[PDB]
């Protein structure tokens, strides 16, 4: 009965209804239905009270959403023609960048990731029995009270083939399929659980920190694999799980602590973290003057006559209707799947191997191996790469690598900032510390000094050096006057 | 009438077809010394390296003879491979491709299944009405490969049970009120991530694995996967990608989605053969 | 029947006061100030002018409402720099 | 009320008049009164929204009225719920799912968070309940709505209440020398929302 | 061009990332030359920089040489060195 009339204190009440051949079948449970059919009535099998029902002469959808999409375009030729109208203009990728997360006042970069994600990584079955893994599963870690869990129902409500849920709220067992005994049969059954219907949907999941974290290893394999197998109770049932997961997990003490260990931080396991294949960071912002502005946007989407202004503002250029952003996205996803590497393939033979190369680089920078969590990080990371072209989808139309180099990056600093060191970025201000406590009252100046000790310092530059001037950076004529 | 058609992508139903031709085939490689390391080559033909563990799946693949003596005592021929390796090491797809390369292929991770329902349910049927048996993967492991991943996840009575059942080969599923002993001979590969993330050599081995040592001795080869980088190898990985992504499938349009279609496979029965 | 509103409001004011909110954090008497506290004096202000009664939010009323949580913010932080923080926000604090 | 509303000093009336029966705790009878009058609810584009509800943190000494304070509080608000919070967990207050042998089916379990929808809700003990079950509470009030799938049961229910946490201090004396989060046994989260 | 002309071309330059990829493999560069902070000579391109072996070096008679300068030339990089074992620079 009606989720909007809500009945205070009434438990909803429910009808049993019958569907005709050419009205059954045509919409699925959880979705909303205008009826229009005879009141009906039949005994069940309490005096002169008979079941209650309805015989159905006509079906709408009160959700309006259409049917299965079974590629019939009622976008037709014209919509999907100003959709890649829109993906031959490459700054309509920035505008779906502003329009995602109305009022959060910046994060761009974020949510382009957040784009490229819900976009879809493109599944490529090899002739093998091998098949390229095509969704990725996005990492959430940060402060709280960064509209961080408001994002994710924002992202959810933009995209409903999956469905937003919380660690709590779902059942620990079976979390992607719970078993439950059916009352008339005896047999545990096997029950959909959230990841049954996020696959084939981009999934937001609150409070991964919260939760248990024993089941949310069942969950890495099944991402992983794509599909989820169930050998449980003597069924070996094995259902697919093409889903994009979004984190929901405030480190440790509910800050990011980017400075402390991260093992400390990450609470997750980090081949949790290299399986679910995404890092990223939100960190403490500061900038009063930002601060300033945030709390200014804030206010403004928060007071309802300014709450217009940007409204209008962001629709009649950005926000263009997220309903058809949703319907766009579906016919750009059937667009993702034709070709996502025909641009990609020369300037990638180059930059694959190059990413390759800086995550050398960065074990160079974590000597001592800087614990576990570090280690795994480069493999993540070169599935990452070969992941997240495809989740660029080569952006709306053929940018894949250019944009592709500026997201590695992002992500491999995303990691220093958690892996520069085991403290994390104290050990490293220590360091340059206790490197400064020398250099104003001796250590001579002026690189002379460098050139002195060490005989021209060529034993200490090449690691000793190196890890000294990487500590020193951060403390010690084009963006200010 | 009835078509049974149970192998993977509408094989054969795991019932390979022969021919003199087939039959003469291959034997004279098998004369040659290399055909063993071309038929290893040929295993995860998608992964780069890892040449001597293709060598001991491929002899994982080949089953062993059951001696048997006149007694209760038989040997086993199964072949029991441990393996332990970082997160992303493409075990998980290997132990995929044992799957999709044996025959019956009974797989499932350490939190995939739980252990009584594979080993054995004794629970009733209503339909039947009194106390059946279930046995989840045991009696579909028997005669067949079988695997298990992150296997120090699995539930530790599991291990216990599948503990000198695999040593024996044999269960006796006298539990409750059922006590018909079932043969569960079969060969078996353990993939479990190391207790850290990655194994350190200054852990120990069962440092790094807290599974015990108890039929853990009792696997005929163990194997450790650490992902250590190096740039040449690197490289190679790199580059067996880059070849494996660009690639288009086999024909299809080079734009062109995924089909996975059905094949409307209209060759049926004896027709389908 | 009473839903006062935003429709006059002092931004700059509030501006100034989450930038007073910041760098205070980082005393160990104190706690962390998000966003998600903006919002907060925000609908301490709504329930001020639903207090007031009046179908239009009051500027004043709004202010007494950011002078009851930077006072409850202050009593949060240790006494040693809630002396010095009450000094910062007395700036604040007269204005009421 | 509206001949009064055009009466000056009648917020300070309202902040006397809330739980006169405990003197004194002037500042503590304007924070309880404002959260019995409540924010204005917002929404934005339909899906993003803000609450009207008012989450009183109260740290108070043992014996200091704070259940009466409570007590007060409800008859006054009308839609109105007590949570021991001892007493209740995660999922009594949230939401709860009953198995019905009568009708053969799990059936919803009245949460008293969903009692709580719609007026205020009281919470006491809170500062020694289980730590699982304040989890709970915070996804519950975090989208002022209870989302929870388990046993069948995928249903979601808008939990809209004005929330008063009762707490004492560590050992029940604040220290004001002391940070509030070392006087504090409970998590930073939960105080910032 | 030129080296379409040289030979349908001559041998090719390798990306300087391409480059350290392979330890003992020779290889054709292009880029400019400047002084390393490390205190070797660096050649650097918009894909990276190497620092470059002086020794072994002939340098081509027809042309002046100073740092700043593009170059072509062609030898080892010995990855496990880093330092690009130049053999010939034109
Ligand atoms: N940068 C921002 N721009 C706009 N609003 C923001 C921003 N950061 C935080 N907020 C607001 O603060 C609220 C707090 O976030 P929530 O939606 O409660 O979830 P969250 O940020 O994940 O918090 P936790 O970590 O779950 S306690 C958001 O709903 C936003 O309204
Ligand atoms: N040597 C390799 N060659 C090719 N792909 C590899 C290699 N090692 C790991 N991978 C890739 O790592 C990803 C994850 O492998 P997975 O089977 O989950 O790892 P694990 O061995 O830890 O179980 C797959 O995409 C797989 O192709
Ligand atoms: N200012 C006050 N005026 C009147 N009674 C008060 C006052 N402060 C505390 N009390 C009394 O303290 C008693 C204890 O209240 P309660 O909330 O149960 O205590 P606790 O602090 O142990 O939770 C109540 O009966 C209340 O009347
Ligand atoms: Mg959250
Ligand atoms: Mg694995
Ligand atoms: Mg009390």
């Amino acid at each position: 009965e009606i989720p909007e009339l809500v009945p205070v204190g009434e438990m909803p009440r429910n009808l049993t209804m019958t569907c005709d051949r050419y009205l059954t079948n045509k919409v699925i449970p959880g979705t909303r239905v205008t009826i229009v059919g005879i009141y009906s009535i039949y005994n069940s099998k309490g005096v002169a009270i008979r079941t209650p029902y309805i015989k159905i002469l006509g079906i709408q959808s009160d959700v309006e959403t259409s049917s299965i999409w079974n590629s019939v375009t009622m976008f037709t030729e014209e919509e999907e023609e100003e959709f890649l109208q829109l993906s031959r203009n490459p700054k309509l990728y920035e505008i779906l960048t502003n329009s995602i997360a109305p009022s959060i006042f910046g994060n761009e970069d974020i949510k382009k990731a957040i784009v490229c994600l819900l976009m879809g990584g493109s599944k490529k079955i090899l002739p093998d029995g091998m098949r390229l893994r095509g969704d990725i599963n996005v990492l959430l870690l940060g402060d709280p009270g960064t509209a961080k869990s408001q994002l994710l129902k924002f992202v959810e409500k933009v995209s409903p083939i999956a469905v937003y849920t919380s660690g709590k709220g779902s059942s620990a067992a079976g979390l992607t399929a719970s078993v439950q005994r059916d009352p008339m049969t005896r047999e545990f059954y096997l029950e959909g659980g959230a990841m049954v219907l996020a696959d084939g949907g981009v999934v937001c999941i609150d409070e991964f920190d919260k939760m248990r974290d024993e089941d949310r290893v069942a969950i890495h394999e099944a991402m992983e694999q794509q599909t989820i197998s169930i050998a449980k109770a003597g069924i070996t049932t094995v259902l697919n799980s093409r889903t994009s997961v979004l984190a929901a997990a405030n480190p440790i003490y509910g800050r990011y602590d980017d400075l402390k260990s991260p093992g400390d931080n990450i609470d997750f396991q980090t081949t949790i973290l290299s399986r679910f294949d995404m890092i990223f960071i939100v960190k403490d912002d500061h900038n009063e003057e930002r601060d300033i502005s945030i709390a200014n946007h804030v206010i403004n989407i928060h007071t309802g006559n300014a709450n217009a202004m940007q409204n209008q503002q962001e629709e009649n250029g950005s926000e263009i209707s997220i309903e058809k952003m949703k319907r766009y996205i579906t016919y750009c996803r059937l667009k993702c799947a034709p070709r996502l590497s025909p641009q990609a393939a020369e300037k990638l033979s180059s930059n694959f191997v190059t990413i390759r190369k800086q995550l050398l680089i960065n074990e160079l920078e974590s000597t001592e191996r800087s614990s576990i969590p570090i280690t795994i990080r480069q493999l993540e990371a070169i599935i990452r790469i070969t992941e997240s072209l495809a989740k660029l989808e080569l952006s709306p139309i053929a940018q894949e690598r250019h944009v592709d180099e500026a997201i590695r990056l992002f992500q491999a600093s995303t990691m220093d900032a958690a892996s520069q060191d085991p403290t994390s970025l104290s050990e490293i201000r220590r360091f340059e510390q206790e490197l400064k406590r020398r250099l104003p009252i001796g250590w001579s100046t002026s690189y002379q000094t460098l050139r002195r000790e060490f005989v021209d310092t060529h034993r200490f530059s090449q690691l000793a050096l190196d890890k000294a001037l990487y500590a020193l950076e951060k403390h010690e004529y084009r963006s200010g006057v | 009438t009835v078509y049974p058609l149970h192998a993977r992508s509408t094989g054969v139903a795991a019932r390979q077809m022969l021919t003199d031709f087939d039959i003469r085939n291959i034997n004279k490689l098998s004369k040659k010394k290399d055909i063993f390391d071309i038929l290893s080559q040929s295993l995860a033909p998608s992964i780069y390296g890892h040449d001597h563990i293709k060598k001991a799946i491929l002899l994982m693949l080949m089953g062993g003879v059951e001696k048997n003596l006149e007694n209760g005592s038989h040997l086993r021929g199964d072949i029991n491979i441990l393996m332990v390796g970082d997160p992303s090491t493409a075990k998980s797809q290997l132990l995929r491709f044992v799957l999709n390369t044996a025959s019956l292929a009974i797989a499932t991770t350490g939190r995939g299944s739980s252990g009584v329902g594979l080993t054995a349910a004794v629970t009733t049927d209503r339909e039947t009405g009194e106390r059946r048996l279930e046995a989840g993967a045991m009696v579909l492991a028997d005669r067949g490969v079988v695997c298990i991943d992150e296997f120090d996840k699995m539930t530790d009575v599991d291990r216990v049970a599948i503990h000198e059942v695999m040593e024996q080969q044999t269960v006796t599923i006298a539990k409750a009120g059922i006590h018909t002993t079932l043969n569960a001979r079969c060969s078996v590969i353990a993939a479990a991530n190391p207790v850290f993330g990655q194994y350190d050599v200054n852990r120990d081995p069962h440092q790094n694995i807290a599974l015990p040592d108890s039929l853990l001795s009792r696997f005929d080869l163990l194997f450790v996967v650490t992902d250590d980088i190096n740039e040449i190898r690197d490289r190679s990985i790199s580059e067996h990608v880059l070849r494996t992504h660009r690639y288009l499938p086999p024909g299809y349009l080079e734009g062109e989605p995924v089909r996975e279609r059905l094949n409307l496979s209209l060759a049926v029965g004896e027709d389908a053969d | 029947k009473i839903y006062p509103k935003l429709h006059q409001m002092d931004m700059d004011k509030v501006s100034r006061v989450y930038a007073d909110l910041r760098r205070e954090s980082i005393s160990t008497g104190s706690f962390p100030i998000t966003v998600r506290h903006l919002e907060s004096i925000l609908r301490i202000a709504e329930s001020f002018a639903k207090m007031r009664l009046s179908e239009f939010v009051s500027s004043y009323d709004l202010d007494r409402a950011i002078k009851v949580v930077v006072d409850s913010f202050v009593d949060a932080q240790k006494v040693s720099v809630r002396r010095q923080l009450r000094r910062s926000f007395a700036i604040y604090t007269l204005g009421h | 009320f509206r001949k009064i509303s055009r009466d000056r000093g009648i917020i300070d009336k309202i902040i006397s008049s809330m739980a006169p029966s405990i003197y004194g705790h002037r500042d503590i009878k304007t924070a309880v009164a404002c959260s019995l009058f409540g924010g204005v609810p917002k929404n934005v584009n339909g899906k993003h929204s803000i609450r009207g509800d008012i989450n009183v943190l109260l740290l108070g000494d043992p014996g200091t009225a704070k259940s009466q304070i409570l007590k007060y509080v409800e008859k006054t608000a009308h839609r109105a719920v007590f949570a021991t919070g001892q007493g209740a967990s995660a999922v009594g207050l949230t939401a709860s799912v009953r198995k019905d042998p009568i009708t053969k089916e799990w059936t919803l379990e009245g949460g008293a968070l969903v009692l709580a929808d719609k007026g205020v809700c009281l919470i006491d003990e809170f500062d020694k309940m289980n730590d699982q079950d304040r989890t709970s509470i915070h996804e519950a009030m975090e989208q002022q709505s209870i989302s929870i799938s388990k046993a069948g049961i995928v249903t979601t229910l808008q939990a809209r209440c004005s929330i008063i946490a009762a707490a004492n201090p560590n050992g029940g004396r604040y220290n004001s020398t002391l940070p509030l989060a070392q006087n504090v046994s409970l998590t930073e989260p939960i105080l910032s929302r | 061009r030129n080296e379409n002309f040289q030979n349908s071309s001559s041998m090719s330059i390798t990306p300087i990332k391409n480059l350290l990829g392979r330890d003992a493999q020779n290889f054709l560069l292009l880029g400019l030359l400047n002084k390393n902070f490390k205190g070797n000579w660096s050649l650097e391109d918009p894909s990276g920089s190497v620092e470059i072996d002086i020794s072994q070096t002939i340098p081509t008679q027809g042309h002046y040489y100073v740092p700043g300068c593009m170059v072509l030339v062609e030898g080892i990089y010995y990855s496990v060195g880093n330092k690009f074992h130049v053999t010939s620079m034109t």
